[PDB]
């Protein structure tokens, strides 16, 4: 697969036994109720598809499954209040 | 029809010439084209 440091001949440069020695080490809630209005939309988008694909599927609308958040706002604290709730 | 023998001689000559073209082209092309492919296979640059 292109973008991998693969084994390759020293003379003919034909591909040989590969390896990605670049490996995994590259990537690193009582606050439920914060900025008020945000809480309900977050709750819906997270749980209602995770819990009840009926409020939308039967409604034909789609399960809210994403958020275009924008903002000391707390972009992580919201994700953690969700971690209280996702599972 | 006396020219038929000379025509047969010329036709055998044309057959030998086609076979010689076959040799000089395909047989030598084995070598030449194989070297070209080697350069292509065994191992990008600007005009």
């Amino acid at each position: 697969e292109e973008g991998m440091r693969v084994g390759v001949d020293r003379n003919k440069y034909q591909i040989h036994i590969p390896l990605p020695p670049k490996i995994d080490p590259t990537v690193t809630y009582s606050d439920v109720g914060g900025c008020k209005e945000q809480i309900e939309k977050l709750r819906e988008v997270v749980e209602t598809p995770l819990l009840h694909p009926e409020r939308f599927v039967n409604l034909g609308i789609e399960p809210p499954k994403g958020v275009l958040l924008f903002g000391g706002t707390g972009k992580t604290l919201c994700a953690r209040a969700v971690a209280n709730r996702t599972d | 029809r006396t020219r038929l023998l000379d025509s047969e001689i010329k036709i055998m000559k044309s057959e030998v010439l086609r076979v010689t073209h076959e040799l000089q082209a395909m047989k030598d092309k084995i070598k030449e084209n194989s070297e070209k492919i080697k350069v292509n296979k065994t191992l990008v640059s600007n005009v």
